[PDB]
RNA sequence: UCGGUUUUUCAACCGGAUCUUUCCUUCUGGCUAACCUGUACUCCUUGUGGGUGCAGGCGAAC
């Protein structure tokens, strides 16, 4: 990781689930990056600028990821009551 | 028989975590296990617990972050002393730079580095990494 | 142990160079000879009141009390005079990282100033060779009574 | 007679209290022979925030069933009287520490004496009128513990706007931070 | 999960959260305990004596008002059996296994269900001798256990 | 699933729930005022009797027992205490 | 400062004394170190900077 002359060693920093905050691997052929736009007045949909959300294959695989990202939108106001904390 | 309740615990645990859920319900609960706990959560381990009253045993409920990977209690609570911790650190723990080896000693429950620090031993409990 | 009599077989027993002269009367008739064994443990009034005899008593005889102090429960006391004292230790071993529960039995003397059951914690100390198994002579019987106070249920 | 209901009688605000409780022997016969065999183990007033002050009303033990069964009126009747204030009462309980292992064996310590039965029975008269459901600890991520207490969705209305006090007067005495809540 | 039977079950009453007296129920604690007392005389064991205060009044457990339990309070009148209800229970139990291998011979389940009932008394008998509620010495056998049932 | 408030969770799910494996235990059972309809005297009759509990007066039969809640004797009238 | 060495701004870390409804085994005495003192009040910058000094008495200093 760090070396003692302090910079940095490590080839490159993994991206960790934003659903379980597992890392998600370089042959993760399952896992999955999804993009929500920054939506604007009118609509109109703001170009080039979006909230970005990361999830594990492992999760998908189980099903639960729906859900998961569901979640993650309700904490960032993407929509508005959808999932409940309380099941 | 429940003959280990912090074991169960752990156990209970280290599924919560494997599965990917963000909280666990822990059924007996104890002293020792809430010390356990909260050395997670000094560590970092482990989110906010809370322990609900049955006025019987407990009931505790822990929020998991994800960043805990193993728990484990090491069972017949062995008498480490003090020059052998360092032989179930090299056992135990995946590296030598992180990770802890839960040991209650007369002094409380912590930590191996805490004990070290102190300069006490006991009997092991668990392990966290 | 003695039980009753004292005066009970073919040689009369009584405490070595302790004369009792019988012209000049004295207030206890016979003079009784005790020493406290130190060690910060207390000659019993049972000893020092009592018409007993024993040579090998470490309060009114002649064996000194020194060297080892050990304790256990007792297990027989079938045998006059004398006792067997279980001693439950933890043998460690190394290889298995645990340990084995192991045994030892004492035999170990008994001054008729004490009351002695099978299943009393013993206080039990090193003396002079007594027979050919015992070296060790009861000092303190810690199981006073057990449940003698209230042993019937009804209130 | 003031300094007769007052186990032993120093202070001002102890003084105060038993002339209030005197003056309150002039409703009769809902309040008096309940009313007079009745006594203090002293008063302690607490500061809480907004500027009220609570009144921790120390109590024998024995008597304690009595108050109880008085109490809410009364306790009302006082805070008419003792404007801006809350007045509790709690009960005078011992407490006797952990035999240490060096120490000396001075008989069985009784469980109502441990810390903890203490601090649960304190809890309890605290919040008199109200009855205690569930109990919750919440041990934080920074390291300190808030213990949380549910209430019936009855009774409520006798405790009303105390519960900030009634926090504040718990923290005095133990040192524990408390959250009160209603579950419906 | 079970003592003798391949059984697993979970049945059981749960007790409430207030060890208080409940809002509703008025009367007074030493009422209870007369009644409590009355039936006692009247020859009941603590469990049967608990349901009926259960069923007929308006006590839900007898701690949670009185104080105490039950079989305490029996004690302090002294009235407290001379062996434990549930060990009793299970001595004439056994009792009427045995009358019925009298009876007919051939019976090997019955013969076998006895064993595990002596079993149980037994383990109830070294209970009760560690706790000291029985004389510590009393041992169960055959024609004694009769006449202690009757 | 994966996230939930295991502390307070929906009433209905908690009901739906088996007693003991509720989040504290509480009992389902439940007290009642039974009005016999003959004399006016009020008996607190536990709603899973076992016993055939009769008024503290007459002998009537309010409750007769059956493998979870008692049955209640038709002439008579009840209120949840 | 003559590659080493002293404090402060600061830290985490390991202790110690306490006070919190808290005794830590308790006295029968030896030494009561000390001032809780105040007996004459002052060697003295306008002072509570400082100490020759002994009847009541803190004992942890053994
Ligand atoms: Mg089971
Ligand atoms: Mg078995
Ligand atoms: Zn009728």
């Amino acid at each position: 990781m760090e070396n003692d002359k302090g910079q940095l060693v490590e080839l490159y920093v993994p991206r960790k689930c934003s659903a379980t905050n597992r890392i998600i691997k370089a042959k993760d052929h399952s896992s999955v990056q999804i993009n929500i736009a920054q939506v604007d007045e009118e609509g109109r949909a703001i170009p080039g600028e979006y909230v970005t959300y990361a999830l594990s294959g492992y999760i998908r695989a189980r099903g639960e990821a729906d859900d998961s990202l569901n979640r993650l939108a309700q904490q960032d106001g993407l929509l508005k009551n959808v999932w409940s904390y309380s099941r | 028989t429940r003959t280990s309740v912090l074991a169960d615990a752990l156990n209970a645990i280290n599924n919560a975590e494997k599965t990917g859920k963000r909280q666990v319900l822990i059924r007996p609960s104890s002293k020792v296990i809430i010390k356990f706990l909260q050395v997670m959560q000094k560590h970092g381990y482990i989110g906010e617990f809370e322990y609900i009253d049955d006025h019987r045993s407990g009931k505790i409920v822990v929020q998991l972050n994800g960043r805990l990977n193993k728990c484990g209690v090491i069972s017949p609570r062995f008498n480490v002393k003090i020059a052998d911790v360092e032989k179930w650190t090299a056992n135990l723990l995946p590296a030598r730079q992180f990770g802890y080896v839960i040991l209650t000693t007369s002094a409380g429950i912590m930590d191996h580095e805490e004990a070290h620090r102190k300069h006490v031993s006991g009997k092991i409990l668990g392990f966290v990494y | 142990s003695t039980e009753l009599t004292v005066q009970s077989e073919r040689a009369f027993q009584k405490q070595p160079h302790i004369f009792t002269n019988p012209k000049a009367k004295a207030n206890r008739k016979t003079k009784r000879w005790y020493k406290n064994v130190g060690l910060g443990f207390k000659t019993p009034k049972t000893a020092i009141e009592g018409s007993y005899i024993d040579k090998k008593c470490p309060f009114t005889g002649l064996v000194s009390i020194r060297g080892k102090i050990l304790t256990g429960t007792v297990v027989s006391t079938r045998m006059h005079r004398t006792i067997v004292i279980r001693r439950d230790y933890l043998h460690y071993v190394p290889k298995y990282n645990r340990y084995e529960k192991r045994h030892k039995n004492v035999p170990a003397h008994v001054s008729p100033a004490f009351r002695v059951q099978v299943g009393d914690i013993v206080t039990v100390g090193q003396c002079r060779p007594i027979s050919k198994t015992v070296r060790f002579n009861v000092l303190k019987v810690a199981s006073a009574t057990g449940k003698a106070n209230k042993q019937f249920a009804k209130f | 007679p003031q300094a007769k209901i007052l186990s032993q009688a120093p202070t001002e605000l102890e003084l105060q209290v038993a002339q209030a409780f005197i003056d309150l022997e002039n409703n009769s016969p809902e309040l008096k022979a309940d009313l007079r065999a009745l006594q203090f183990k002293s008063i302690r007033e607490i500061e809480v925030a907004g500027g009220k002050k609570a009144l921790a009303v120390f109590v024998p033990v024995p008597s304690l069933a009595a108050y109880h069964k008085v109490q809410i009126k009364l306790t009302r009747e006082l805070e008419k009287k003792f404007q801006d204030r809350h007045v509790i009462f709690l009960a005078e309980r011992r407490i006797l520490p952990k035999p240490s292992r060096k120490s000396r064996q001075t008989q069985k310590r009784p469980r109502s004496r441990t810390l903890t039965a203490v601090h649960d029975k304190i809890l309890e008269d605290l919040v008199f009128p109200t009855e205690i459901v569930g109990k919750r600890v919440r041990y934080l991520v920074g390291g300190n513990k808030i213990q949380k207490i549910l209430l019936n969705s009855k009774d409520v209305q006798h405790i009303d706007n105390k519960l900030e006090s009634f926090q504040a007067v718990y923290n005095k005495l133990t040192g524990k931070q408390i959250v009160f809540e209603i579950p419906s | 999960g079970r003592m003798h039977s391949k059984g697993k079950g979970m049945s059981s009453s749960a007790i409430p959260y207030s060890r208080n007296a409940p809002a509703w129920f008025k009367g007074s604690s030493d009422g209870v305990v007369e009644q409590i007392i009355k039936y006692a005389r009247k020859g009941l064991t603590p469990s049967q004596i608990g349901v009926l205060l259960r069923d007929a009044h308006g006590v839900t457990q007898a701690k949670v008002i009185t104080g105490n339990k039950i079989l305490r309070i029996l004690k302090s009148n002294g009235l407290a059996p001379e062996i434990p209800e549930d060990l009793y229970f299970l001595i004439k139990k056994a009792v009427s296994v045995r009358k019925h291998l009298e009876r007919n011979r051939k019976d090997k389940d019955a013969k076998f269900r006895l064993i595990l009932i002596e079993s149980r008394i037994h383990r109830l008998a070294r209970y009760y001798r560690t706790v000291s509620v029985l004389p510590p010495n009393w041992k169960y056998e055959s024609a004694t256990a009769s006449a202690l049932v009757n | 699933v994966l996230v939930q408030d295991l502390l307070h969770p929906t009433a209905a799910s908690e009901a739906r729930k088996h007693k003991l494996k509720t989040l504290v235990q509480s009992p389902r059972s439940h007290f009642l005022d039974v009005k016999c309809p003959g004399c006016l005297n009020i008996t607190t009759v536990f709603s899973h009797a076992q016993t055939a509990v009769t008024c503290e007066s007459c002998s009537t039969v309010l409750c007769t027992p059956t493998g979870g809640k008692a049955k209640l004797s038709e002439g008579t009238s009840f209120r949840r205490k």
